[PDB]
This record gives C-alpha cells, structure tokens and sequence, in this order.
RNA sequence: GUAUGUAU
RNA sequence: UUUAUACUAACAC
C-alpha cells in the first residue's frame, strides 16, 4: 500500500495517468504517508527535545536585539480605541476573504 | 474459442550442446567450482 | 580573515557526512528512499 | 397539426420566455430517471429525449400576467414605492409628474442634496418604459442640472438594474458632483466598468451614448443599449454616457456597490458610507424639506 | 503516558536571562544616550 | 461529555505541576494538556488565570 | 548530544547483529 | 518557544502571545489527527508576517551585523534596492549584494 | 413509474 | 368544518 503511492506518483510526475480515480485515490494515500511523519516529528520532537540548544539560541536573540537596536525601532503597540486607520483596516481583511 | 487460444510456438527449445545439456553437468564437478567461486568473491 | 571573524556562528556543519544511507532498513516507511520521496513530492 | 394552426402555437411561446424547447429537453433528463451522459447514449435514445409539448397549455391567462403571479405580487405588495389610488409610497416624495417623481434616498446618503427619479409603473429596465414616460424625465433632467448649475456644481447620474429577474423597481440617482471633478469621472468608470466584471465576455465592456448622441441626440442609449437582460448606464449632462451592460452578476455586486464605490472614491468618504442598508419607512420632513423649497425655484 | 525531557526546562529558562539581561542593557545604553 | 475527561475536583499538590509547564512553554497550550492529565485546554487555560 | 530528527537512527547496524564473519550485501540495483 | 520571545521584541506582548498561541492547533483529516508544537502553520492570515521577520533572522546569521548595515545602509536613509552610498563601503566585503 | 422482477 | 401524516408527483416555480 506504500510501495504503490510511490508507484502511482511517478505515473503522475511523468505524465501517463488520467482519470481522477487514480490522482484522487494517491492523493489521499499520500495526504496519510504524510501525516504518519508529521506526527513522529512531532512526538520525537518533545522526546528528544529542543534542538537549538540555548547557547544557539541566545546568540540568536541577543544578535537580534542588536539589530533592532541599531534601527533604533519602535515596538508595535496595540491598537488603540480611538484609531482613525482601523475602519479602513477591517474592510481590506472582508474584501480578501 | 477465443484469441489468445489459438496456434502459438509449436515448437518447444531443447537444450543445446554448450548452453546446460544434463550430460554435462554429470561430467563437470559442481562441488569444485562452488568453492572456488566463493574465494574468488571473498578475497575482492 | 576579518569577515569570518564578524560571523557568529562557526563551524556548525563540520561533521556532516557518512549517516545510514548504506543501512538496509526492512520498514518502508522509515528507510531513507521513502524519506526522499516525502522529501520532494511536498511542499 | 396545420400550418395554420402551427404558426399559432410559435407565436404564443415567444411571449413566455421561460419556456421554450430548453426546459423541455432539461425536464426530459430528470424525468428520464435512467440516463448516462455519453454519446454513445445520447444517439441511441435520441427522439426520446426531443420528445414532449403536450404538457404546455394556459394560452392567454399565462402571458397578460407574466413571471408568475406569486412572485410578481408578492413584489407588488410589498414594493415600498408604486404609486397608485390604493397605495402610497414609503418615499416623502417631491415632485410628482404623470409616470415619474422625485423622492429622497435612503439614511447612508451619499451627498447633500442626492435624489432619485422614480417611474410610477413597475418598470424594471428603464428601456422597457414608454417613450411617453421618458419625456416627463428628461425636464427632470434639465431643470434639477440647472438647479446645481446656479450653484456652480453640475451633476451625474445613473441606474443600476444587473438582475431583473428579481424584478425590482429602478431608481435613477442623482449626484451633485464639482465641475472640475465631474471631468474626471468620464476616467473613473471607464476603469471601474472595464475591471469590474471577468473579461471574456461577448458584450465588450464600455458603450458610448456620448458619440452616439451626436448622431441621434434625442435617443442614443434607447437606440444602442437593450432591455432584455442585465445592464447599468451612466450619464453626463442631458444625453451623454458610458454604458456597460452586466454578467455574472454574484460578481458585481448584489447590494449596489460597483458604482458606489466609484463615488465613494472620486468624491472621497469614509469606509462606512460604502454600503447603503436602511429604509424609506416615511414622515422623514428636516432632511427632505430644504430641498423641496430649493428645487420649487427651478421645477416645472 | 509521554513526558517532556529536562533539557526543555533549561532552554526556558536560559531565554529568561537573555531577556532580562538585554533589557538593562538597553536601559544602560538609554541613560548613556541621553547625556 | 465523554467519560475519559475528568470533570469535578481538582488536588491542589497535582496541580502545582500544572502551572509549571506555562513557565517552560509559554502558550503551547496542546501539547500541556496531554502531560496534565486532566485535558479540556480550555480548562487548563482557565485554571492558569485563577 | 543533541540528535536531530534527521539522523535519529532507531534501528541498529546489520553489522552489530553479526558483524564478524557474516556477509551483509546490500543490492537494490541490477547487473547485466 | 524561540518564535515567542523573538515575536514578544516585534510588538506588544499581548499580540505576540496570539500569534505564537495560534500556530500550536490540532491537525485534522478524516480518521486521523494530530497536534502541531514544533513546526510554523502557514494557513494563517499573518503567517506572510511570521515567515518574512524570522527569515530576517536567518540572513542576519550569514551577512553578519557590520556588512548588514552597509547594504541597508542608514535606517534614517536607507539605500535603494541595489545601491550604497559610497565605492569604499561597497569594495569592503566580498559579498556585493 | 421506468430500470427490474411476481401473478393470469 | 378543523389539525397531523403518507400517498397521490408519472406537477410547477
Ligand atoms: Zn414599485
């Protein structure tokens, strides 16, 4: 059941297929093969742990601090109650949904 | 009856002289040959 | 040499070679083959 | 059977344009039950599928009504303006003339003084109206423009009608507009008519009555544009305009925004006048009144 | 039954330091900027 | 409503723990409630903010 | 002591479970 | 986590706790599910905005924080898309641009 | 109201 | 005469 959601999507990669039937049904038994390994890097990932190691990761929030330093740039606030762009704001977020 | 039940290769393919007659391998002394296969691979 | 005195990272991937690749699995979904291809086909 | 008698049924099916040889063969495939769509089938049922006719009835009685009776009047009966004995509009009403009057608009208002005519009859398309009817509007037109004209202003208008299968009233608006921003629009539209809609169409966007109306001016948009199906127009001064007419009309916009937003943006609002919800209801007198006394100066 | 490994918690933690560290550093570098 | 969740009471020394895990995490708040025991994020999340 | 997902190799070696005097031949593709 | 405190620099730590809350979720598809701790979830409206500031961090690992203000330039000026202000700064570093 | 079977 | 259900449905918008 593996060995054909291979075999069946390199007849699709190529060309020779047709009929959705068949890039219907290995989409779904890729769309699951998928999911099995996104749910094992998942679990082995809190099992084994973090994988940036806080040395790393200090270097990376301090080097960015530096950065954002040198801009000298102001945080994002949140928005507040009497803010005249909002309107115009919330009408673009509808027009693209 | 059908198409595919029709005449095809009448004609059946002994075993040629050279290729792997059962006489030959009467002669030959497959228990010799076996082990020295086996080193040949081994020592590559 | 002063550019690569600047970077602040170092030799990370100073050991990357060699892995299981040789390692016949019998688990089609754990080899390195499948890992390839879940590897490309996505994303 | 017979020629004679033949001639007699075509006639009768011309007037009722919901059904006709289409409905026939799409309710032969639902009644077939049976049916695998190939065409390898479809030849070997072939006259099955043709076949029908003796179903269609009713004569006279179908037509002198139209678009079923349910549906029209329940239209009718809640239509919030048709001025009849029996009915008075939601709308306070101005100027009344024969087949026509001026009333004011609903609360989001897009202008100071924006107003809209409004034919008595249930009109739809107002290409269907009668030329007759179309007089009483067009001194509309030339005594509100020289009301806006003393005020150094000038003025655009336009009617919106994508669907007339849900058979509504058309209300053609006026908008005061300055001069110097009224010779902008002729831009405005001729990008929003062109982008608006998907552009495969067969009907080609843009429709001119402003060159039309130099070789009739008395009826370019009657003659060109057609009633029928869908359209929207737009005009300038008496007998000018850009006219394109509307498909896939869940595109549009089903709440009238197409051109709203046009003024909403060459007039310049804010982002909550975009979209026009209230009601006429009525005794609205504060709004309504100063431009009664206003308007009697210049009205006919 | 799954638990988390302790290297998890000195991750956190190491992060805390680096913010709290930082943000005096920032307070030193605005008194000094302000002369 | 079904029965693998643990609706009534709550053992204080149990959940002392519980609040642990916000410290290390920080949201995250899925991957907390396996771990809890008592599930129903929302809950959790809940029993945070007393 | 970090072992990333990557490599995290959860079976052992074919060797380690004879690895001496055992042939381990691995043979995907074909000759001739 | 990383996300979280890198995010928490960007804005208000309000918003930022949105954000980093948004991306754990349950993944779904018919029999099977999972939840989502490690990896960043794109279907957000904002995840453009998550992608674009933590790459920001990963080409601030190659430049460097000297070669990055060069090309940037000033924050008060910043250079256009391929350009510097001077021929001196631009011969400094094997990476042009 | 047939596709498909039961009775005379 | 009123209310509900199904069958009339080989209906109609
Ligand atoms: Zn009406």
């Amino acid at each position: 059941w593996t060995s054909v959601a291979h075999f069946n999507r390199e007849r699709i990669r190529r060309g020779a297929t047709v009929d959705k039937t068949v890039a219907k049904k290995n989409l779904g038994r890729l769309t699951r093969l998928w999911l099995k390994a996104e749910q094992e890097r998942q679990h082995n990932y809190l099992k084994d742990g973090p994988y940036v190691t806080a040395d790393e990761a200090v270097a990376i929030y301090t080097t960015f601090v530096h950065w954002l330093e040198s801009r000298r740039f102001q945080p994002i606030p949140f928005p507040p109650l009497s803010y005249k762009h909002d309107t115009k704001l919330l009408v673009l977020a509808l027009e693209r949904l | 009856t059908s198409s595919r039940a029709l005449p095809a290769h009448l004609k059946l393919k002994y075993r040629q002289e050279s290729q792997g007659t059962e006489e030959e391998v009467r002669k030959q002394d497959l228990r010799e040959a076996l082990l020295r296969a086996e080193a040949a691979h081994f020592a590559t | 040499r002063r550019w690569d005195e600047d970077v602040v990272f170092r030799n990370t991937h100073k050991g990357v070679d060699d892995t299981p690749r040789p390692g016949f699995v019998n688990d089609m979904l754990r080899s390195e083959f499948h890992k390839k291809f879940l590897a490309r086909f996505v994303d | 059977p017979t020629i004679d008698e033949m001639v007699q049924e075509e006639k009768l099916l011309n007037k009722q344009r919901k059904y006709g040889q289409n409905y026939e063969y799409a309710k032969q495939i639902a009644k077939d039950k049976t049916y695998s769509n190939n065409l390898d089938y479809l030849d070997e049922n072939a006259g099955k599928l043709s076949n029908r006719m003796k179903r269609g009835d009713v004569s006279l009685a179908q037509i002198s009504s139209g678009g079923d009776l349910k549906k029209i009047n329940h239209v009718l009966d809640t239509c919030p303006l048709c001025l009849n004995y029996e009915t008075q509009p939601l709308a306070p009403v101005i100027s009344l003339s024969h087949r026509a009057y001026v009333s004011l608009p609903t609360q989001p208002e897009l202008a100071k003084y924006h107003c809209l005519i409004v034919p008595t009859g249930h009109r739809i398309n107002t290409l269907s109206c009668d030329e007759d009817e179309w007089d009483e509007i067009r001194n509309f037109m030339k005594c509100i423009a020289l009301m806006f004209d003393s005020m150094n202003l000038g003025v655009i208008f336009y009617e919106n009608a994508p669907s007339p299968q849900r058979y509504m009233h058309t209300a053609i608006e006026c908008i005061p507009v300055s001069k110097r921003i009224l010779s902008l629009a002729p831009a405005y539209f001729r990008e929003a008519l062109s982008t608006s809609d998907e552009e495969w169409s067969q009907h080609r966007k843009i429709i001119d009555t402003l060159e039309g109306s130099k070789k009739y001016g008395k009826w370019a948009f009657r003659k060109m544009m057609v009633k029928e199906l869908g359209y929207f127009h737009v005009w300038f001064s008496i007998d000018g305009g850009y006219g394109h007419v509307v498909e896939d009309e869940k595109a549009w916009g089903r709440h009238d925004q197409v051109p709203r937003q046009v003024f909403a943006s060459m007039l310049n609002l804010p982002p909550e006048v975009i979209r026009r919800k209230g009601s006429w209801t009525g005794k609205k007198d504060p709004r309504e009144d100063m431009f009664r006394s206003r308007f009697e100066k210049f009205d006919w | 039954d799954v638990e988390i490994n302790d290297g998890f918690a000195k991750f956190s933690e190491a992060l805390y330091t680096v913010e709290r560290q930082a943000r005096e550093e920032v307070r030193y570098r605005a008194i000094m900027r302000q002369k | 409503i079904d029965p693998s969740i643990k609706k009534t009471e709550w053992s204080r020394e149990e959940d002392e723990k519980l609040l642990h895990l916000a410290k290390l995490l920080p949201t995250q708040w899925r991957t907390i409630a396996p771990i809890v025991g008592r599930t129903a994020t929302q809950c959790l999340e809940r029993y945070q903010k007393l | 002591a970090v072992v990333l997902h990557e490599d995290k190799q959860y079976y052992p070696s074919a060797e380690e479970v004879y690895g001496s005097n055992v042939d381990i031949m691995v043979q995907e593709q074909d000759t001739q | 986590t990383l996300l979280n405190r890198l995010m928490s620099l960007l804005m208000d730590t309000n918003l930022a706790s949105y954000a980093s809350a948004k991306n754990n979720v349950v993944l779904s598809y018919k029999d099977m599910s999972h939840t989502n701790s490690y990896g960043l979830v794109r279907g957000l409206q904002f995840s453009s905005f998550i992608w674009q500031f933590y790459g920001l961090v990963l080409d601030l690992l190659i430049l460097g924080l000297q070669r990055a203000t060069e090309i940037a330039g000033p924050a008060d000026a910043p250079n256009d898309f391929l350009h510097f202000k001077d021929q001196a700064t631009e011969t400094s570093h094997p990476i042009r641009l």
